[PDB]
Formats: C-alpha cells, structure tokens, sequence
C-alpha cells in the first residue's frame, strides 16, 4: 500500500546516503594517510638530494682548505730555503770581492799566478770548484750541524 | 494362353525400351540374378539415388501441405527421360529444398529476433513513460534492470522479490496492453513491462537469478534519456526493417512453394516411374554375362507382336541402330 | 551401308574380257586382273603382287579411269580395300607403281572422287587414306587441298548420306592420325565444318566419328592451342549429357584429358578447365564417376579429369581472384563467388585496403545497373556477412543495409533474389 | 529446549514493542517465556555487504551448529562411562545452558566491537575452524588408544588358538638347552581327550612321559604340552592332526609375553592419564565452541533485522521459550499482532521455488527476523 | 504515485554523488596542501643549511687568514735565525775557503 | 515375323555390333598407342640431341678459336714487320752517319781539329749520341706520335 | 537357340574381349619399339651434324689466303709511306747528327 | 602304558640324539684327516717354496760370484800379457837407444832421441808385424 | 619327574662335552703335527744347507782349478811372445837403426 511505497522508499533512501556516507569517510581517512606519506615522499627525496648537495659542497671546500694548507707549507719551505741559498750567494760574492782585493797584492798575486801557471785556471773558476766541493763544510759553519743525522 | 519370352537390346536403348513396355504393362520381368541380394545390384546406385529424390518431394510436399497452397493435378503422364536428365531433375530439387529449408531457418531466427526486439521496444516506452513524473535534469551507485513477465505472475513475482532481497528493492510494472507473442514458447498471452531498482553488486546478482528463474527476459535500457531516446529511435528503426523482410521472405515462400505445387505432382510421377523402371533392369542380366541385357519376361500370347512393336518404338526413340529381339521358348515352369 | 555394298560389289563380279574386246584396256592388264581374280589365296596374291607390284595399280588405274560402267570399278575398288584390310601393308606395292611412275598417286584417283558412284567414290577415298596413312608420302600441295575439300563437301552433304559421312570420317580419322596432316586440317578451316556437323545433331556413329576427330586433333599442343576459337567444349559437353552410348562418352573423356594435358600452358589449361567448369562438367564427371564401367580406360579418365577440374575450382578460388576480378567488374558468377572454403578462409581479406574491398562492393551496389552484377555483388555481401559477423557493422558503416535493401524489390527478379537473400543474411542477427 | 529470537522493530522504541511483546503476551497468557536479548549496537557497514553478510551468517550458523553437535557427541562419547546429565556437563557458564542462554551477553573481549561486520565473523569463524579440526584430531587419537585397548581385550577373548596364550603357558614345562629335544602342544577338543594320559605319554614314537603337562583345561578342549626329539616336530603335529586336534604352536614366547603385559599396562595407564586431559579439553572448548555459536546467531539476527529494517537500527529482540504445545497460538498471535511491524502485502501466502542462483530461500519466512536456538 | 519514488530514489542517488565528490575534492585539496607543506618545510631545511654553509666558509676563511699570518712570522722567524747563525760564522768560513783557494800545492 | 529366321538374323545385327564396338575400341586404342610412341621417341632423340649439340658445339667453339688465334697472330706478324722495316731504316741511317764521319775523317783539317777534341772512337761516339738523340730522330723521320 | 543364341552373344564377346587384349598388346610392345627406334634418329642426327661439321672444316681453309693478301697489301702501304717519309727529312737529321757528334 | 616300554622310545630318542653326536665325531675326524692333511700340506708347500727360493737366490749369487771372479782374473791375464807384450817393446826401443849411443846421445829439435822416438812411433805396427807376426785375421 | 629329566640332562652334558673335547684335541694334535712336520723340513733343509755349502766350497776350488789353467794359459802366451819376439829382433833392430840413419 502507499504506506508500502514510503516505507521501501525509505529504506532504499537511508541505504544509499548511509553508503554514500561511509564512502566519504573512508575517503577522508585514506586522505590523512595519503596527507602522510606525500609529506613523508616529497620531504624525504628533497632532503636527500640537499643533503647531498651540501655535502658534497663540504667536501670541496675540505679538500680545497687541505690543498691550500699544502701549498701554503710548500711556499714556505721553498722561501726559507731561497733565503738560505741567497745567504750562501752572498758569502762566495764576499769570497770574490777578497780575490779581487788581492790579486791587488802584487807580492801576494805574483806568488799565486806562478802557483796557478803551474798547476782554465782562473780565480773565477777555481772558487767555484772549491766551494762546490766544501759546500758541506760551509752549511755545517754557517747554519750548525744537523741533529737528525 | 501364357508364355515365356526372353529379350536381348542393348544396353543403351534397354531403358527406354522397359519403360515402352512399363506404359504397355503386358509384361511381366523376372528376377535373373537372385545369387546376389537386392540390395548390393548393379543399377543400386541409382535407384538409390532414385530414393533420395523421391524424399525431397516427399519433404517439399510436407511443406506444401503445412501452408495452405493447393496442389494441382492435370493428368499428364509423361516418362522419365532415359538420357541423364536425372542431373537436371536433381539440380531442380536440391534447389526446390535448399531454398526452402534455408526460408524456413531464416524465418525462425527473424521471427525471434523480431519479437525479441519487440519486446525491448515495449520496454523503452515503458521506461520513458515511468521516467517521467519531473525529468528536471537532462541526464551512478544505483543498479537498475528491466523486463517483461507474463501477467499473473505479478503476485507471486512481486511477493518472491519482497521476500529473498528483503526491503531493499523497487519495483514498477505496467501493463502491456496488445498482447504480445513469447519469444520462444510461441502463445499470445498478456505481458507486464517491470523496472526494478536496487542498491549494490550483491543485490544485483539476487534479482538476475531470480527474474531468470521467473522465466523473464530483461535485455539492456538506456542509462541517460539520451541514450534512451537513441535506442529507442535504433530499435523502432530496425523493428520496422525486420518487418519489411519477414513479409519479403514470406512472399518469396510462397510463390516458390506455389511454384512447387504447380509440378510437384508430375515430378512424384516422373521420379517413382524413373525409381521403378531402374529397379526392374536391377531384374535383368548385367555385364558380367554379356553388353547387351537379357530380359525374361511371362507375356499372354497375343500381345506379344504388340510388345514387339512397343520394343520398336523404344529403339525409334533410344536413337540405337541395333534392335532388339524378342525370343519365345518352350518352357516348364508354371504360367500364372 | 558401306559394308552391304562392299558385299554386294564381291558378289557381282563382272568379266574384264569386255573392256579388252573394246580395245579400252590393255591387254597386260586384263591379263593381270583377271590372273589376280583366279589367284585368291594368301600366297597367290603375294607372289602376283610382287611378281606384277608396278603392273598392278597401272592395270587397275586404266580399267578404272577408261570404264564407264560402274560395276568394274566397284569390284576393283572393292579387290582393293580387300587387300588393304587383309594386310595393311599391301599399300607399299602401290606406292611402287607410282614410284614407277614417277607421279603422285593421288593424281591417278582424285577425278576418281567424282565419278558418279557415292560407293565408288567412298572406297576410292578410303583407299587414298589408307596409303597415305601407313606409307612413308604426306599427301601435300594442290591435290591434298583439293582431297580435304572434297572430304569438306562429303561432310557439307550432311542415312545413306550419313553412311557416307561416316566412311569420310573413317578417312579422316585415318589423315589425322599423323602428325602433319593435323596441322594441314587445322590451318584449313576444317575444325569450324566439324563443329558445324556436331551442330546438325548428326547420327550416333557421325557423332562418335566428330568426337575421334577432335581427339586425335588435341593431342598436339599446337592445334589444342589453336582451336580454342571454336570454343568446341560447351558443344561436346552437350552432346555427352544428351547422349548415353559408351562410345560417345569413353571418346569425349578422352578428349578432355588430351585438352587438359597436352595445353601448351597453364594458361591455356585454366581457361580450358574455366569453360569445363561454367559448362557444369564438374557435376557429370562427379555423377560418372558414381557410375560404374569395365575398361580402366574410362575410370581412368575421368579420375584425372576430376583431379585437373578441382585442382582448376581451387585455383579460381584463390581471394586474388576475387579481389582482380573486383577490380575489373567482373561479377559474373564465377566459381570463387559461390566457393564455400573461400569464403569462410577469407572473408576477413575483404577488409583489406582500409574497407577497399568492401568500398568497391557497396559502389558497385549503388551504380550498377547490369542485373548480373547487381545480383553478384549482393550475394557477395551476403556471403561477407555471413562468413564474418564482424563486418556486420561494417557494412551498416557503409549504408550497404540500406542498398541491398533498396534492391531488394528492384525490378529484376534474379537480382531480387539475390538481395533478399544477403539482408535475410544480414538480419540474422542483432 | 526450544528458543525463538524474534527481532520486533522496535515501533519508535524498546518500550512501545517490547513491553507489548513480553508483559502482555504473559498477563494474556503463560504461552511463552519472555526474555530480552540486548544486542549490542555493532558497526552496521554498506548494504552490499550487508547482504553478502546474511549469506555468510546463513552459512556458518550451521556449520557452528554442526561443530558444537560434534562435540556434544564426542563428549557424549569419551564420558560415556558418566554421560548421564550429558547436558549439564556442556554448559559454556552458569548452571546450565539454558540459565546461560536467558542471560546471554555478547562478550567484546572474544570479538571487537568496533571492528567491522565481516572482520567480527572471521573472528568466530578460525576460532571455530580450530575447534573443528581438534575435535578431529584429538578426539580421534584417544579412540586409537581406546581402540588398543579393545584389540588387548579381543586377544583376551577367543579360543587359545584365537587368542593369545601368553600369560597362558605353563613356562616350568619347557625344556631347557631344547637343542635336541623340543616341547610341542596341539591339544584341543575335550571329547577326544578320553585317553589323553597314554596320547601325551606316546603322542609320538619317542614322547618323554613325564615332562608332558596339562597347562590349561577349557569345559570343552584342554590345552597341554608335550615333549619330543627335535626331528618329531611336524611328526608330533600330524599325530596330533590324527587325535583330531588343532595347531597349538607357542614357539615358547615368554619374553614376548612380559612385552604384551607391559603395554597393555602402559596403554591402561596412559588411558587413566588421558581421559582426564581430553575431557578437561572437551569440557572447556564446549563453553568457547557454544559461545562463539550463540555469537553467530546474534550477528545474523543483527544483519537481517537491520536489513528488514532501514537504519537507523532498533532490535529489542525478544527471545521467547515455547511452553508445551503452545507453538500454534503463540505463533498465530505473533504474526497477528506483527502484520503491522512488516509489510502484509507480500509473502505471508505462499512462493514457487527459484532454486537456479546464487541463493534460493532456505527457511520460512515470517513477519518478522525469526531464528532458532536448539539446545 | 507510482512515478513520486522514482523520483525520491533518483534525487538520493545524486545527494550520494554530490556527498562524494566533495570528499574527493577534500582528498585533492588535501594532497595538494600536503605537496605545499612538504616544500615549505623542505625549503626551511635549505636555508637552514645555507646558512651553516656561510658560517663554516666564514670561519675557514678565518683560519686560513691566521694560519698564513702565523706561517708568515714562522718563516721570518726563521729567516732571521738562519742571518743570526751566519753573522757569527761568516768571517771563519770565509777565511777558511779563501785559504783553499790560494793554496795551490800544484 | 519373329520366325528362327528373323531372331538369327537379329542375333547377327547383334554380333555385328559388338564387333563394331571391339574394332572402334582397337582404333582408338591403337592411335592412342601411335601418338605415346610419338612423344616418347621425340623426348629420348631430344635428349640425345642435346649432347650431339652440345659436342659438336664445342668443336665448332674450338674451330672458331683457331680463326680467331690465326687472324690475330696473322695481324701480330703485320705489325711486327712494318716495326722491323722502320729498324732497318733507322740502321740505314746511322750506317749512312757512319760512312760521313768516314769520309770526313779523311779531311786532315777536320781530322785534327777533332782529335784535338776527342773509349772515344768515333763509332763510340756515334752510337752515344744516337742512344740518346733516337726520340728526336723519330720524331723527324716519321712525324710526331699525334696521340702524345 | 536361346541357350545357342547366349552362347553365340557370349563367344563374340569372347571375341572382342581377345581384340582389345590384342590392341593392349600391340601398346606394351610398341612400347619397346618406341625405346629402340630412336637409335635410328640419333644416328642420323649424328651423321647429318658430322658431315656439315667435315664440310665446314674442309671449305674454312679458302679465307686464309684473302686475309694475308690485304693485310700485306696495307704493310705494303705502310712501309711505302714510312720510306717515302724518311726519304723527305732523311738529310736535315743527318746533318744535324753529324753536326753534334762534331 | 608301563616305564619299561615307554623306555623303548626314550632309548630311541637318545639314540638319535647318540647318533647325531657320532655324526658330529665322525666330522670331526674327517676333519682331522682331510683338513689337517691340507693345512700341514699348506704349510709344507709355503715353507719348502720359500725355503727353495731362498736357496736358489743363494746358489744363483755364489754363481754369479764365481762368474764375476772369473770375469775379472780372465780380463787380468789379459791386461797382464798386453803389459807384457808393452814391455818387450819397450826393451827393444831401449836397446835401440843403447845402440845409437855407440854409433844427450847427441843430434842438434833434431836430437837423436828425439828423431829415433819419432821414427819408431810410425814403425810400431811394422815393428808389431815383424816381431809378433801379422794377424792372421 | 625331576630325576628323569635328570639322567637325560647328564646325557645332553656328555653330547656336549664329547664335542667340546673333541675340538680341543684337535687344536692341540694341530699343533703339534705342524711342529712336528716344521722340524722335519726344517732339519732337511738344514742338511740341504750343509750340503750345498760344502758342495759350494768344493766347487770353489774346482774353478780355482780353472783359475790356475788360466795363470798357466797367460805363462805359455808370454812365452810364445817372447821366443816371436827373440826370432826376428835382429832384423827388425837393424832395419830401425838404418832408416833412422837414412836422413
């Protein structure tokens, strides 16, 4: 009866919107969990790659404060060395001088040149040769011994 | 005053000639080869054939018979011809079959398929008319099916869907007035056209099973009135087209089943005389004796001449040079 | 006829000491006639033939040619055959005498054919044949045209008549056994004056003598090639379904197996094997097989025949057929339209060129106007829908459902037919 | 007993139905017992499911139903030696079943609440299954034993040559170091036994007259052994087939025979040590077996009444008892007074089969969500 | 009457239609704030670190400016040690090697 | 009349006709038999000829290859022996430079001044010079090579 | 008589069943003849190509003397014209010969 | 029944068991008999053969050391008759150094030693053939 | 009874005892027929030891016979040496000496 046509409309009406309801809500909680995991995807790839940029940046600039430092020391050493070469320099310069002074000596000179006449035998050149040869000697006297040997 | 006779004729004029003599009919053959069984002869082959022939008029007739066209009878008599026109009488009937057979196939699959489409035509004007309290939109959760059930039925129906899907299903039905024909149990009985509404998969299956349980035809519906009005327009389009080809159909029917009837009487005479006259050279002595035939014969003394010149007239008309000869012999074997 | 007056002439012999009283005849040959007419055994006659070879045939031309009275020359003509049919061979003693003569022997004897005695004439023909046929001469120039066109007029009178014919066609078939005297009646119009023959429905023996010839005639390639012209198959597949005698069927088999083997191309044998099949001989063949005869011969021929006209269907069947003859409009029934295996193998071949087969189908559907090719076309379309439902809507995509159904009632019956059938088909189902 | 959940839709509410249900129908008439059944609100799901579930809980209240009889008659079975108050012994709580079905309650601990519709019927439903096939297991292991015990028995039952002598033989009478010399008993029929002191004594051509002994003495045949050279043997036995005696052969089992009542010993005791075991087991997975039974039926009264009625959900489910031969009225005045609660437009009168299907109706169908409790 | 419920079951079904798509459109617009709040965090993360990277190259610049500093006094240092060392020795080295020279034992 | 005459006489018409069917089957046969042996003569001289061809042609090719050889060595000798007349012209010529420088050689001015100037015979010298100045006396006796 | 009549059609057909088996064997030996009778061909073929092959060989020889008389009549003309040209510069190269070799 | 008879098949009895045990006692002297004689004749074959090798092992070396000692004292006579033959050469090269002493011994290296050494190193073999005849081989 | 399985319980203690002293025997008459054919062949090969040793050294010195032909054998081809020797010194001395002195 029409009471029989309300009563299945009825039924049929709660029916759908309850499934339509309950639909929604599990929409709504995969939602939150799709909210989640987006965030949990995205954030960890980006965070991943930046990591590793700044890192691999980090390493960079270790490496290049690494190959400074090496230089650094290097530029020193060579410095301290080119001083020292310099010093000795100057000393055979010195050494040159006082050959240019007595061969002034005629007394002295005329000794020396028969010496020479009978032994390139040049002032210029037997300096050299002797101080090539006494170098040791002469880094011993001026800059002292070496402990470590 | 009866007496033997035995015939030598060749083989070639030898079937014109036993009809010559089935027309006379003052000749009486006899069994030559009873050694070997009737049905292992050497002419079986056509007779066999013969017999096949004469089905298909048989069945053709059956038809005649079943629709309401007359048969004629004019009275003629003429003989089967003894050249191979068998091949011509044998084209002609497996086609006056063939044909018919074929018309009969295709009426049955159109008429089906016509009342089927009937019916889904009810079903969308139906549908339309239900769909129509305030259609306010132009055009998914709900499940939907339609169909027909014969009337009465509606009772039992509707109580049997109210009672397995309890109170989760709708249900409308309309008349349909004009009573329809079944598509397959073939009565004009009075139909109700029924919508049935309901909510989800499972439910869906309990109503499937159940109207084809009730023995009811359902067939697709429109989901849109778009869609509604398409089908509808498609259905009463092709309804209309099967119409036209039932009629054509049934009109080629009739006019080559009254063809049929025109001759089918002379071709049951021609065919059985052509089945007889086989069957009795079956009677005679074949090539394992000899290339002319050997026919033994009783005859009453005075037709005899006549037989002979019967015998002349089948060689006049097998066109042989040869004649064949007519013998008589003292004998004992009893006359009838 | 020819056989009573052979019997006739040898019983009614007639002196030859007349013409030798008239001074017509020469006495050498009076004597030799008349020694050869006492000298009747096998040995006799040899030994007088070889004996008197050159004066033989010289005594027999003069009583023949200078003898008005028809009697002698029956009964020399009648010696003559005689001999020939006892031992073939005799013929080369003749062919001396005209070595002798250093002449053709035709010359001697074609006048001879117009002597006023049909059987006379015959025999002296069937004589001519005969030499021709087992000596080592070809008959050749004037006088072999003038003797074909004699036989030619033999035939035209075309029953004592047909007796005659019958004793022509014996020579004929004698001449045409050898390889040239084929070519010599094929170039001369021969082959259009038998087929003529066939036409007038000639007797049972006529027949069987036409359907030698055209035997013999086919087993060289060249003349089978030839003769197509005549278009001779429709005719002797006529004849063999009206006629039963073995003789008239045992011959036409044959011929069907020299036409369809000694073709001197394949193509030739498809259209050979295309005109039997049109002609229906594919069903009479099937039916004779189902028959029964003695010789092997027979069975043999028609088995072969068999296989070449299926094997030919199947050729046709091939959907390149159907899809050159589609192309050309030729719509005429051929064997491929009605072919159950082509159409259930390769229906779906119609859809090649994107619908093109079916495209040329419904064009031809709405502008045809020939009611065969109309009628074609909608079987064909019956058949597609039939042996492929998925084309259904194909066709419906073509409007071809409105077509066929718009030919339905067109006004050629045979056409109606055919329509009606290809929408029942359609319609089948939804 | 006989227990009928009526669902009674509520009429707007627990009082407008269910005090006409109970209150009324008694002070009418003592036709029934009334009880309220209180089924707790579950999470009521889609109406697909809804359906598939009222298949479900059609199929498992009878298997439920099935299994929990199964384990009635293993009960009844195994306490066969005490099976008298069989009912009592089943009882899942209280003082007997139908005490505890009165008073039922639907226990959240056995099956959550708040879980959904199917998940709660697969609780019940492996649980159950487990049942299922412990009953097979265990049940069936002790009728092993039980069975052991029962072919021990057939071997103590029959003639000697049936049974097993064992116990039976007299071992003084065996002859020790028999290296040479054996002892042979084929002695049956008494009726031939007329003479047996001279057949022992010269049963064969060297029988030793003393050493042969009777051992046992049937009121029908006598069982006995004699002594004999090792080469008499089968001798001796066609001799004894000669007195018309019957194959008696011992081959001296004694230690065997100490074997046997050794296991027949250990089989009695591990029965002893067994039966209490599998019946305590019995006696506690009746009451979870019962339990997650009534469970079934008031998940199926609760999917069909909410499918007979639209939510919002109101099930004050009567569960009445039929007094004596009051099926008739009771359920004629039920159906009179729920021709309104349901439609009396359909049903009621009669339905054809429509067996081909998924499902064809297999119970009665009343005005109303009727179900049965047969303990 | 018999069409009214048609109607009331055709309108439910798009109260239900509606009622979901405006979960699904929650879903979208909740995904798509999701996507938003992750690159936001992401880009706290990104200058967080730009900004320790600017301290770190801050405080390397630093130390390297003092330790050139302090390698340079180390190297003067020594530089005027090594002077120091020679001033003392330079007259006996000197008289030393030039009393080789004249020497000259040929 | 159907009298022992008429039937013997029928039973003749009879025979005569099976021994018509018999001859007319001999005919065909017999032709048929005529035209088998035809073709199969025809395809064995056929394949018989083809290696009587196939000899004879290579004969004939090794005829062919003689004219050829003989006409080219016949042209060779041509060639040659106009070549051989031009040598002999050239050695005409030098014997005629030889015989100059002989006369001259007389000439006792001419005589010294050249033994002034010159193995230096002068043969020696004249065939030196020849060796070398060839290409110009070519292209003075016989033209230039117009192909160059 | 019908049983002479019977007889008389059975020993004819006896007849005509030993002419067609006559015919047959008239094939199956021809067969043979067939085979053996193409040596007559062949040897013919063979002798025919052999006697042209021979006259060919016999009549090539005529051409030799034609083909030495022209090609000496063109060195004829060819050794003239080269002496001829010789003849004409013969002096001037001389003399220039002479003139270098002094 | 009576002890006396019954006697009859105890005796039996025991008189098969007396005869199975005489049967044993017969085995145990064809054992004595057969086996004993295979296995003292087992032994006999292993001591003799091993014994036998073992002496001709023994009587093959004191063979061998004969042949060996006969080897050696044949090759000495040898040796020692070459050495004899050596010697007489040598005696007569002496004397001849004795006899050109009459006729350093003297020379200028063409010292008569050194020329008479020279020469009789190529006459040897004519010296050999002359004194101790050619060989006749 | 007791007493007649008895007597019959000595008998079985014989059947056995008999056997088992018949073993022993055996293992004894064993032993000592395998020492009793050992010394026999021990003591014959023995002798044949003594035999072949004296037979070894009476053989010694049957070749030392050979060994003293063999020294007479050397004695008779020195000699032979010597008096070839002695036979043509003369000459083969002269014909030395005069070719050395043939420069």
């Amino acid at each position: 009866s029409d009471a029989d046509v309300q009563k299945q409309i009825k039924h049929m009406m709660a029916f759908i919107e309850q499934e339509a309801n309950e639909k929604a809500e599990e929409i709504d909680a995969k939602a939150e969990e799709e909210f989640n995991i987006e965030k949990g995807r995205l954030v960890q790839t980006q965070r991943l790659k930046i990591m590793e940029y700044y890192e691999k940046k980090e390493k960079q600039i270790e490496q290049q404060k690494k190959i400074q430092m090496s230089n650094l020391m290097n530029q020193a050493r060579l410095k301290v060395l080119r001083a020292r070469d310099d010093l000795i320099t100057d000393l055979l310069n010195e050494a040159k001088q006082r050959l240019s002074k007595v061969v002034k000596d005629t007394t002295r000179y005329q000794v020396l040149l028969d010496g020479l006449v009978l032994q390139s035998n040049t002032l210029e050149s037997r300096l050299d040769l002797i101080a090539q040869q006494m170098m040791p000697e002469v880094r011993g006297a001026l800059f002292g011994a070496n402990a470590n040997r | 005053e009866m007496t033997l006779a035995q015939l030598f004729l060749q083989s070639e004029a030898a079937y014109c000639c036993v009809s010559e003599l089935e027309e006379l009919g003052k000749v009486q053959f006899r069994d030559l080869n009873p050694d070997v069984n009737v049905f292992q002869r050497k002419f079986v082959n056509e007779v066999r054939r013969c017999e096949e022939m004469d089905r298909k008029l048989r069945f053709v007739e059956k038809e005649i018979r079943k629709a309401n066209i007359p048969i004629m009878d004019t009275g003629e008599n003429p003989e089967v011809p003894f050249p191979r026109d068998m091949i011509d009488l044998e084209a002609n009937f497996e086609k006056i079959e063939n044909e018919l057979k074929e018309i009969n196939t295709n009426q049955e699959a159109l008429k089906r398929n016509f009342l089927e489409l009937t019916e889904l035509k009810f079903i969308l004007r139906k549908t339309q008319q239900f769909f129509d309290e305030m259609a306010d939109p132009d055009l998914l959760r709900l499940g939907f099916v339609a169909g027909v059930i014969n009337r009465e039925r509606i009772p039992t129906f509707e109580r049997m869907l109210w009672r397995v899907c309890r109170g989760n299903v709708f249900l409308r039905q309309a008349e349909i007035e004009n009573p329809l024909e079944d598509p397959v149990t073939g009565d004009y009985v009075h139909k109700s056209v029924f919508i049935i509404f309901f909510q989800g998969d499972q439910l869906k299956n309990r109503v499937k099973k159940i109207c084809e349980g009730f023995r009811a035809s359902l067939y697709p519906c429109p989901e849109t009135p778009q869609e509604r009005k398409e089908m509808a327009s498609g259905v009463n389009t092709r309804i209309d087209d099967l119409q036209m080809v039932l009629n054509q159909t049934e009109d080629h029917r009739q006019r080559v089943l009254q063809a049929a009837a025109k001759n089918i009487r002379v071709w049951f005479i021609k065919v059985r005389k052509m089945k007889a006259i086989y069957h009795t050279l079956n009677l005679c002595n074949i090539d394992v004796t000899q290339k002319c035939l050997i026919a033994e014969v009783w005859c009453p003394v005075t037709d005899l001449d006549s037989i002979q010149f019967a015998l002349r007239r089948g060689t006049e008309h097998s066109g042989s040079t040869v004649p064949s000869i007519l013998n008589r012999m003292q004998t004992n074997q009893t006359p009838p | 006829i020819i056989a009573a007056k052979a019997a006739e002439v040898r019983a009614n012999k007639v002196n030859w000491q007349s013409y030798l009283q008239g001074q017509m005849i020469s006495a050498e040959d009076c004597e030799f006639i008349q020694r050869f007419e006492m000298k009747r055994c096998s040995e006799e006659k040899q030994e007088m033939l070889q004996t008197e070879g050159s004066q033989c045939a010289k005594t027999f031309i003069n009583l023949m040619t200078h003898i008005s009275k028809e009697q002698t020359v029956q009964y020399i003509l009648t010696m003559v055959d005689d001999m020939l049919q006892e031992n073939h061979q005799r013929v080369s003693i003749f062919f001396d005498y005209a070595k002798r003569s250093k002449s053709t022997a035709w010359p001697y004897f074609l006048p001879m054919l117009n002597r006023q005695d049909p059987f006379t004439v015959h025999m002296a023909a069937r004589i001519i044949a005969k030499l021709a046929a087992w000596g080592k001469e070809l008959m050749e120039g004037s006088d072999l045209n003038y003797y074909f066109n004699w036989i030619k007029t033999q035939l035209s009178s075309q029953s004592d008549s047909s007796q005659y014919v019958q004793c022509v066609a014996g020579c004929l078939q004698l001449m045409l056994r050898v390889n040239e005297y084929r070519f010599a009646w094929v170039e001369a119009d021969g082959v259009n004056c038998i087929m003529g023959v066939l036409s007038n429905k000639c007797g049972f023996q006529l027949q069987y003598q036409m359907i030698f010839s055209i035997w013999l005639l086919a087993f060289s390639p060249q003349m089978c090639e030839h003769l197509r012209r005549y278009n001779i198959i429709p005719v002797l597949s006529d004849i063999l379904q009206e006629s039963v005698k073995e003789k008239v069927t045992r011959i036409i088999l044959a011929a069907f197996r020299n036409f369809l083997e000694k073709s001197t191309e394949r193509e030739t044998r498809q259209e050979y094997a295309l005109a039997m099949i049109q002609c229906k001989v594919l069903k009479q063949l099937e039916n004779l097989e189902q028959q029964k005869y003695d010789d092997e011969d027979i069975s043999e021929d028609i088995k072969f025949l068999l296989e070449k006209l299926g094997e030919s269907v199947q050729d046709l069947s091939s959907f390149d057929e159907y899809s050159s003859e589609l192309k050309s409009g030729r719509l005429e029934w051929s064997p491929v339209h009605k072919s159950e295996k082509f159409w259930r193998e390769n229906a779906v071949r119609l859809n090649e060129k994107n619908y093109e087969l079916l495209k040329i189908l419904t064009k031809l559907l709405e502008v045809s106007d020939d009611p065969q090719v109309l009628a074609v076309a909608a079987h064909d379309v019956g058949e597609y829908v039939r042996h492929y439902p998925r084309g259904k809507r194909v066709i419906e995509q073509l409007g071809g459902k409105q077509l066929v159904m718009n030919h339905m009632h067109h006004e050629d019956q045979q056409v109606r037919y055919n329509a009606l059938l290809a929408v029942q088909k359609l319609m089948v189902h939804n | 007993t006989e227990f009928w959940l009526i669902s009674a839709p509520g009429e707007k509410t627990c009082q407008q139905t269910w005090e006409k249900l109970h209150a009324a129908t008694t002070k009418n008439n003592n036709l029934a017992v009334s009880s309220k059944f209180n089924i707790p609100d579950l999470k009521v799901g889609t109406l697909d499911v809804l359906v598939g579930l009222s298949d479900e809980l059609a199929k498992l209240d009878a298997f439920v139903e099935g299994v929990v009889k199964k384990v009635a008659q293993y009960m009844a079975d195994v306490l066969e030696d005490s099976k008298d108050k069989v009912q009592e012994n089943l009882l899942a709580s209280g003082v007997d079943l139908v005490t505890y079905i009165t008073r039922f309650q639907w226990d959240m601990a056995k099956y959550p609440i708040k879980q959904s519709l199917k998940n709660i019927s697969e609780i019940i439903a492996k649980g159950v299954t487990q049942i299922d096939n412990d009953l097979k297991s265990r049940a069936s292991a002790y009728n092993n034993l039980k069975g052991n015990l029962q072919n021990l028995e057939r071997k103590n039952a029959g003639s000697l040559l049936t049974r097993s002598l064992a116990e039976i033989v007299k071992k003084d009478d065996f002859v020790l170091d028999s290296e040479y010399l054996v002892t042979l008993l084929v002695v049956v029929p008494k009726l031939n036994h007329n003479d047996w002191i001279k057949q022992y004594e010269t049963l064969a051509e060297m029988v030793v007259p003393r050493s042969s002994n009777v051992l046992s003495e049937d009121q029908d045949s006598y069982l006995c052994n004699v002594t004999l050279f090792k080469k008499a043997v089968d001798d001796f036995r066609h001799k004894a087939r000669e007195n018309k005696f019957i194959v008696r052969d011992f081959q001296y089992n004694e230690e065997e025979m100490r074997a046997d009542k050794e296991e027949m010993n250990r089989l009695s005791t591990d029965k002893k040590k067994q039966f209490g075991p599998l019946v305590r087991w019995l006696k506690v997975n009746f009451s979870e077996a019962f339990i997650a039974w009534i469970h079934i039926k008031a998940l199926r009264v609760f999917v069909e009444s909410v499918l007979r009625y639209g939510l919002p959900v109101n099930f004050q489910a009567m569960l009445l008892q039929p007094n004596k031969k009051s099926v008739k009225k009771l359920r004629e005045v039920l159906h009179e007074l729920y021709k309104h609660l349901d439609s009396s437009a359909a049903a009621i009168i009669d339905a054809p089969m429509d067996i081909p299907g998924l499902n064809l109706s297999q119970q009665e169908y009343y005005p109303y969500v009727y179900y049965k409790i047969d303990c | 009457s018999q069409s009214q419920g048609i109607q009331q079951l055709l309108q439910a079904e798009k109260r239900a239609a509606e009622k979901v798509a405006d979960a699904r459109k929650r879903k979208a617009r909740r995904l798509k704030q999701a996507k938003e709040e992750a690159q936001m965090e992401v880009e706290q993360y990104r200058r967080e670190r730009e900004q320790e990277f600017q301290s770190k190259q801050q405080a390397a610049m630093g130390s390297q400016g003092n330790l050139s500093a302090e390698v340079e006094q180390a190297t003067r240092r020594q530089v005027q040690g090594m002077q120091s060392s020679q001033q003392r020795n330079r007259e006996r080295v000197l008289t030393q090697l030039l009393g080789m020279v004249c020497d000259v034992r040929p």
